[PDB]
Formats: C-alpha cells, structure tokens, sequence
C-alpha cells in the first residue's frame, strides 16, 4: 500500500514536471479514486485533497524561452 | 555601433539586464551710417 502511495507521489510529481497538452488533467480528472496515499486514515484523505487540486499560478522571470539570443528579442518584443 | 546602442539603451532597458534705447537707437544709427557692425 505505502510502497504505491509513494510511487504515486513519484509518478504525479513526474508528470507535473512533464508538460504535455493532454496532460494528467484526464489522469486527474479519472484520478478522482485514490491517487494518493491510503494505509492509515487521517493523512490519507488530507494528502488525497491536497493532490486532487495539484497543490495557485504566476508568470516571473526574465530570458526564460528558446534560444535565450532570442530571450532579449522576447524582451525586444515589450516596447512597441 | 556600441555608441548607438548606449542611445538606445538610454530608454529602453531602463532597469537591469541590459542583454550584454535712445543711446542704442544713436549708436545703431551711427553703425548704420557706418557700414559697420
């Protein structure tokens, strides 16, 4: 049980990580049953909503594209 | 080339990350008179 609870964890974190367009959204979304730890109660369920919303969003960050000698064009692109 | 992309710089990329008298009327008179300023 505790073994696929972590390999859970592993495998949502991965593909978190990943991006994808079809991504975990239709895993989640079909991962409404147990995709988060169940061997003793009270953290199970807490662990369960907290990995069911993945978790807030935020863009930051300078010269962070493709081809960074095109990151200043991104930033070239910011004037008009 | 550098020079002109300081000017350009001086705008944009304000922040960081740069990518590395009756007296004067005679006298005027008298110079007109004169032919000479």
């Amino acid at each position: 049980e505790q073994r696929f609870n972590n390999f859970l964890k592993a495998l949502q974190e991965k593909v978190e990580i990943k991006q994808l367009n079809h991504f975990w959204e239709i895993v989640v979304q079909d991962g409404i049953t147990l995709i988060t730890k169940e061997e003793a109660s009270g953290s199970s369920v807490t662990a369960e909503e907290a990995k069911k919303f993945l978790a807030k969003d935020k863009p930051s960050g300078d010269t962070a594209a493709v081809f960074e000698e095109g990151g200043d064009v991104d930033d070239l692109l910011d004037m008009i | 080339a550098y020079n002109c992309a300081i000017s350009v710089i001086c705008c944009v990329f304000n922040e960081l990350k740069f990518y590395q008298s009756t007296l004067s009327e005679e006298m005027s008179q008298f110079d007109f008179s004169t032919g000479v300023q």
